[PDB]
RNA sequence: UAUCUGGUUGAUCCUGCCAGUAGUCAUAUGCUUGUCUCAAAGAUUAAGCCAUGCAUGUCUAAGUAUAAGCAAUACAGUGAAACUGCGAAUGGCUCAUUAAAUCAGUUAUCGUUUAUUUGAUAGUUCCCUACAUGGUAUAACUGUGGUAAUUCUAGAGCUAAUACAUGCUUAAAAUCUCAGAGAUGUAUUUAUUAGAUAAAAAGAUGAUUCAUAAUAACUUUUCGAAUCGCAUGGCCUUGUGCUGGCGAUGGUUCAUUCAAAUUUCUGCCCUAUCAACUUUCGAUGGUAGGAUAGUGGCCUACCAUGGUUUCAACGGGUAACGGGGAAUAAGGGUUCGAUUCCGGAGAGGGAGCCUGAGAAACGGCUACC
RNA sequence: GGACUUUUACUUUGAAAAAAUUAGAGUGUUCAAAGCAGGCGUAUUGCUCGAAUAUAUUAGCAUGGAAUAAUAGAAUAGGACG
């Protein structure tokens, strides 16, 4: 009570960051930012925890204060800063780009792209609704307010960004057939198609899911993130490409390497 | 604080550190044998004023302090040393002596237990009255 | 405060105290592998239980049930890459069967004196210990 | 040792609850309105101190009175709170006439000066256009992106009366 | 509700909704309704009615927004609102056995409805409207 | 504290429930502003998030609005009539919302000059071209028109003083005025 | 990992308990104690009391430097004190209270506030300064001091701002308004209007009074940059003219993020030697207002007579904070959970309140005990 | 899209049930309790697999089933069908 908790305790952290129970006693609480707490992923996490680039929390704020870093082009020096999905991430030296993206598992993966195609961004349309003057704005999935929008766009699509001012520059509908991804479930990070709609009005909109080896499944709709014309990904994908596999499946691909 | 007693002397050789292996030694206790003896810690030592007991880290010898922490283990008296073998201290001899006596107990029954642990506390308040 | 370290019980005391027949079952082992405590007996029987425990709850699965395959491998994977369970008995429930004593031959205790090398499962205790 | 309030009217003390004004506000911070004891501003015998202010002199001199004369300690520091501290307009741009003061350790002695705030000055002129300049540019590229968007209202609206 | 509406002491009217007495279309008091969401749809003798009631689903400035419930309304005794009572069976996880509960709801009805005790009911909850109701009703079956 | 918890108040069932937790700010409530008549004076009260809130008490240039034609120029309030809420404010003479008051009402009379002029109840040409244009538009009811005879006006607060400081409302019209008028002279 | 034995008889078979047996992240305590790893720990009794010390302060290129501080041609480095800003509402501790309360899961805000982050977003202002407004003022400091005494403060003399208080600086079209001078933003508040979306003839949603726009006026007139730091490029009609770039701080609104406040369904241990309870003083509901951040008997006025209960209300008890969980487990069960995470409550007991986006705060203030 | 399948119970599946704990796959912490690490070769300017999975009872959500067990369907037809 009394105000907003400034703290987080490890164990209260998210599973997708994977710490060590022991280590110390906290975890790093993700700042104010673009997308939320839970599915961030703080800068701290992803300099020291995978690329393993730092050690200390002390090196990150040792090294975001010479400006090496920037996500989505900005630069962006708060140890604690909140990136999640979707987001891309330049460095000054290594020239050498990172986009945030799910593995199956449903925790971010370390995946490089181009030092182009790195100039565009994807988001999920959400907010659709006129502003002030009769301006009409979409929000992203990142907090992004974008002006002046193609009209009958619509809730639910998704739009390409080109991260040097906040441009729209295409739009993929949200409808039967097209690409999408898993962001949330017992299910979270897988992709595929789309084939039906539960309309379900006053509740939750279930929406059916078919993958490359025909496995269905249903997420709720706020779990599915519409990526583009199927076969055809509107973005670099990491090796792993969503899919998912039986538990004995995975034993059998180690031993293949003896 | 009620009733801790500050153990209250002199040092005469060597050191005195907060956290210590002393040896306390009653006027019991000879060196050959086990006897009133205790080998336990110097919580703290402080240099005494009126009212104010400044603490102190250590203090060296020919000068006079107080030891806390040390009171549970003494009766009346005692030789702190940290040789294996150092004998007791001379005992005291003073001129008056515990003679005028009186009879006590409780008003009230309940309290018998409260008067018995304060007649051992009563005993190291004066270097005296048995 | 930080996490808690957790923690488990190896082993596991018997029921009735002074049955002979477990007093001197238990001592043949010792002198036959050099040990001292009953409770290094008792570590092996709470072992062999808390794997019959899995390998019972196995079995009433009815076969191609995921679970039963995939960790009845992975028992199995572990039994005879220890050689407490033998080669050929790698089939599903010969794992019922193992009394303590494949285990205390797979000590490396047993080893130091089966190849050679000690004379005395007392004397390869000691010549293990001593670095 | 206790005060007298400005306007309290007793000969007597009393207790008063303080916010920031005269007997209080620090040591605490944020108010924190501890309540203290103050006086009352009637005099009486029971006085240790009155503080006085001189304002009509009289006949003979007091030691304390005309000889002793301590100085002001700082001067204006603000354009025009030095431009009429002698009545100078604005059309004197100072610089010249702030004052400077000395002080001699190790023989090069160079006096220190104020640094006068309020200062007409570059950039505070260059970031007065440059404000106003950002004004309008972003207002043409609003008005115009705004347009730009109004060329749909074409093409959308050739779908539904382009159609037949 | 009765004696037309204006047994109050208010003057009682939908807010914000004009009866403007300088064109006679001769409705003569304009009627401010909307359907209600989730299938149900207004009754006629809400759309036709003249009744007040702030807290109508259809007349008033009420929405309908979380869970939808059936009951059947045991006491029908004060003004504009009634009490249901649902009930159900509690598992008791020992016995693998089940005993007989029940909950009572107060519930708002709109002047719309007619209803008798008896009547199983349809009802889907609303914003606080009182400090017992947080539902009101919708269907008579 | 003036609380506004249900955390008082017995459940209901009927039963004294206990004192957990003291009062918190965030459930608090204030003193009602009692807003009267004339010398217009309004108070700050800073209200959650920092956000101000203006506490009309004793107010008087009160804007209105007719609003059958869209108006609402500031005209002074003279008193209060009726109250649907108690007649202690009748004869109080304080305003809140639903109140019905008496309005000076001359700016009206001094705008139906201004767009059609009759008036009640006894210079360019841009307006000449659009004075008969605007016909049929003088049709008052007996029961609006009787009071400029009398010149206060009668209307009812639709804005709330306590909050808002400026007190605004509308005039009295159709069936409204009808209900209102039934009781005015039902006390009489 | 599905086991029983001793004890009633002269003997028997039973019932049936006492005793035995095994575990306990279960406390205590006795004897004994060599190595390594791991690591609970003033919960229970007394949410009893506390000596001393520490536990919250904070500075950048970038709010204010004339230290009579160091180091050597308005200022310029370094920089105590003080102002300003921010923080101190997290953390940590404890489990006293609390039994439909808390809590868990599951809903809801078409019922609200929201620092901050992030993203979007703002040409208009007079009823005689803009090459830049006032002291509408003062700290530190100088100096005169009181008190046994505190992080007590007075009296006199200076001077800053992103402190406090102000306020002028504009095009280009149109719409009005007197062959053409001025008024036209935003927010506060009201009322009316559109928000179509079922064929032939004179935007969103399951749903809205939604978003948004329009009219008519209102206001003690809200915000709309007199702020900093780094650079100095361009212009010729070569002038403190005119221009201009990368950053810092700030602000109205909307979105966002961290939050929060309410909130829908279902679920608590023992007790009838608790069977009726609630409503004069709000009990359940109705209209109206008041109040709130906002719904609501939250409170007030008026009215009505309602609301709960044997499917256990109400009352009593708890050596009761809820929960994830712990112990024992053939299966079913039994016993626990103050305590590493989550939620909640409290800071000797009560109440109150200032500040602030956030507290009914306690290492804040006020009062009583 | 305009009128409802009388309406429930039960049961199948799915999403849901934080992390830790438990169960449990992997990994010579020298074993082990653990931990979520780690694994393959060059006199060095690299390569690479993991951080699974499950039971997470209720109540609610989505859903397939239509036995079992309730319940309404016209009888003063005021009834179905147009
Ligand atoms: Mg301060
Ligand atoms: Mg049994
Ligand atoms: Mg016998
Ligand atoms: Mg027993
Ligand atoms: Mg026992
Ligand atoms: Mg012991
Ligand atoms: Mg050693
Ligand atoms: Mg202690
Ligand atoms: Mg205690
Ligand atoms: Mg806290
Ligand atoms: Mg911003
Ligand atoms: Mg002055
Ligand atoms: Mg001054
Ligand atoms: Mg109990
Ligand atoms: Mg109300
Ligand atoms: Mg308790
Ligand atoms: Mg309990
Ligand atoms: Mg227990
Ligand atoms: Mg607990
Ligand atoms: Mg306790
Ligand atoms: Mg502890
Ligand atoms: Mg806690
Ligand atoms: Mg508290
Ligand atoms: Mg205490
Ligand atoms: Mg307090
Ligand atoms: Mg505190
Ligand atoms: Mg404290
Ligand atoms: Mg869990
Ligand atoms: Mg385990
Ligand atoms: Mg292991």
């Amino acid at each position: 009570a009394r105000g907003p908790k400034k703290h987080l305790k490890r164990l209260a952290a998210p599973h997708h960051w994977l710490l060590d129970k022991l280590s110390g006693c906290y975890a790093p609480r993700p700042s104010a930012g673009p997308h939320k707490l839970r599915e961030s992923l703080p800068l701290i996490v992803f300099l020291r925890n995978r690329l393993k680039y730092a050690l200390n929390g002390r090196e990150v704020k040792a090294i975001l204060m010479q400006r090496h870093v920037k996500v989505d082009g900005k630069v962006r020096t708060d140890t604690t800063y909140p990136a999640g999905f979707m987001d891309v991430i330049t460095l000054d030296a290594t020239n050498e780009n990172f986009r945030l993206v799910y593995d199956v598992k449903g925790r971010f993966a370390v995946h490089r792209i181009t030092d182009e195609e790195a100039s565009y961004k994807l988001g999920k349309v959400k907010k659709v609704q006129l502003g002030k003057k009769g301006v009409p704005y979409v929000v992203t999935h990142d907090g992004r307010t974008i002006r002046y929008p193609d009209p009958n766009i619509k809730v639910n699509d998704t739009v390409k960004i080109d991260l040097a001012s906040g441009k729209i520059t295409d739009f993929i509908k949200f409808d039967a057939g097209k690409l999408v991804y898993v962001t949330g479930g017992r299910n979270l990070g897988r992709i595929g198609t789309i084939v039906h709609k539960e309309r379900h009005d006053g509740g939750f909109d279930l929406v059916h899911i078919k993958d490359s080896l025909d496995n269905t499944f249903v997420t709720r709709l706020n779990n599915v993130f519409v990526i583009g014309e199927q076969g055809k990904p509107y973005i670099s994908l990491p090796k792993g490409k969503g899919i998912k596999l039986s538990i004995a499946e995975e034993r059998d691909r180690r031993r293949a390497q003896q | 604080d009620k009733g801790r007693f500050y153990a209250f002397g002199r040092v005469f050789a060597g050191t005195v550190k907060s956290g210590q292996k002393v040896r306390i030694q009653g006027p019991n206790y000879v060196p050959g044998k086990k006897d009133d003896l205790f080998i336990k810690a110097i919580q703290r030592v402080v240099l005494m004023m009126g009212r104010f007991v400044e603490p102190i880290d250590d203090c060296p010898a020919g000068n006079i302090i107080g030891l806390v922490g040390i009171d549970q283990f003494l009766l009346k008296t005692g030789t702190l040393t940290t040789s294996e073998t150092a004998h007791n201290m001379k005992v005291m001899k003073f001129s008056v002596s515990p003679v005028v006596q009186v009879a006590v107990e409780v008003k009230n029954a309940n309290d018998l237990p409260k008067l018995v642990e304060g007649l051992k506390r009563l005993s190291k308040s004066d270097p005296c009255v048995l | 405060p930080r996490a808690p370290r957790t923690y488990s019980k190896t082993y596991s005391t018997p029921k009735r105290p002074y049955e002979s027949s477990r007093l001197d079952a238990e001592l043949k082992l010792a002198g036959e592998f050099g040990l001292k405590n009953k409770k290094e007996i008792y570590r092996i029987s709470f072992q062999l239980s808390k794997i019959r425990r899995a390998a019972r709850d196995l079995l009433t699965r009815d076969e191609k049930d995921p679970k039963r395959l995939f960790e009845g491998n992975a028992l199995i994977r572990r039994l005879v890459r220890v050689g407490v369970l033998s080669e050929d008995k790698k089939k599903l429930d010969y794992v019922l069967a193992l009394k303590v004593e494949d285990f205390l031959e797979r000590r490396l205790q047993t080893q130091v004196y089966k190849l050679g090398l000690a004379k005395s499962v007392h004397h390869a205790r000691v010549l293990i210990t001593q670095r | 040792g206790f005060p007298m309030k400005q306007g309290v009217l007793l000969p007597t003390r009393i207790k008063l609850l303080l916010t920031k004004n005269v007997s209080c506000y620090r040591p605490r911070r944020d108010g924190e309105r501890k309540r203290k004891s103050v006086r009352g501003a009637i005099v009486g015998p029971d006085l240790a101190v009155l503080a006085l202010v001189i304002v009509k002199k009289g006949e003979q001199e007091l030691e304390g009175l005309t000889d002793t004369t301590v100085p002001k300690r700082l001067g204006p520091k603000r354009a025009n709170n030095i431009r009429k501290f002698f009545g100078l307009s604005k059309e004197d741009d100072v610089r010249d006439f702030v004052i400077r003061r000395e002080v001699t350790k190790g023989e090069k002695t160079y006096t220190k000066a104020p640094k006068i705030q309020r200062l007409v000055t570059p950039q505070r002129l260059q970031r007065k256009r440059h404000q106003r300049a950002l004004k309008v540019r972003n207002a043409q590229a609003q008005r115009e992106a705004a347009a730009e968007y109004a060329q749909l209202l074409a093409k959308r609206l050739s779908e539904r009366k382009a159609e037949k | 509700t009765e004696l037309t509406v204006q047994s109050e002491r208010a003057f009682q009217k939908q807010p914000h909704i004009f009866n403007n007495p300088k064109v006679k279309t001769s409705k003569r008091t304009k009627r401010w309704y909307k359907n209600a969401g989730l299938g149900f749809k207004t009754p006629k003798t809400a759309i036709e009615g003249s009744y007040i009631d702030k807290k109508c689903p259809f007349t008033g400035l009420v929405s309908i927004r979380g869970k939808i419930l059936t009951g059947t309304v045991v006491s029908t005794k004060m003004h504009r609102t009634i009490v249901i009572r649902r009930a159900y069976l509690h598992y008791i996880p020992k016995y693998n056995r089940y005993e007989k509960r029940h909950k009572n709801v107060p519930v708002h009805v709109s002047p719309a409805f007619r209803v008798q005790v008896g009547d199983i009911v349809t009802v889907g909850q609303c914003r606080p409207i009182s400090k017992t109701v947080r539902f009101n009703v919708v269907k008579v079956s | 504290g003036i609380s506004r918890d249900s955390r008082h108040k017995r459940s209901a069932t009927g039963a004294k429930r206990a004192q957990f937790r003291k009062k918190r700010k965030f459930e608090l409530g204030r003193q009602p502003a009692n807003t009267k008549i004339g010398a217009k004076r309004i108070h700050s009260v800073r209200t959650r998030g920092g956000n101000k809130k203006y506490r009309a008490l004793r107010i008087e240039t009160g804007n209105f609005s007719w609003a059958s034609e869209g108006i609402s120029k500031k005209t002074r309030i003279a008193g209060v009539v009726y109250h649907p809420s108690n007649n202690e404010l009748v004869r109080t003479n304080t305003l809140t919302k639903a109140a019905i008051v008496q309005i000076d009402a001359t700016p009206f009379r001094q705008w139906f000059e201004a767009h059609y002029g009759q008036t009640l109840g006894k210079k360019s040409k841009n307006a000449e071209r659009k004075w008969a244009a605007r016909a049929a538009s003088a049709k008052i009811e007996s029961s609006v028109e009787s009071q400029f005879s009398a010149g206060r006006l009668y209307a009812c607060i639709s804005s709330r003083p306590g909050q808002s400081g400026r007190c605004d409302g509308y005039i009295l019209e159709g069936e409204e005025l009808a209900f209102y008028l039934r009781r005015l002279t039902a006390k009489k």
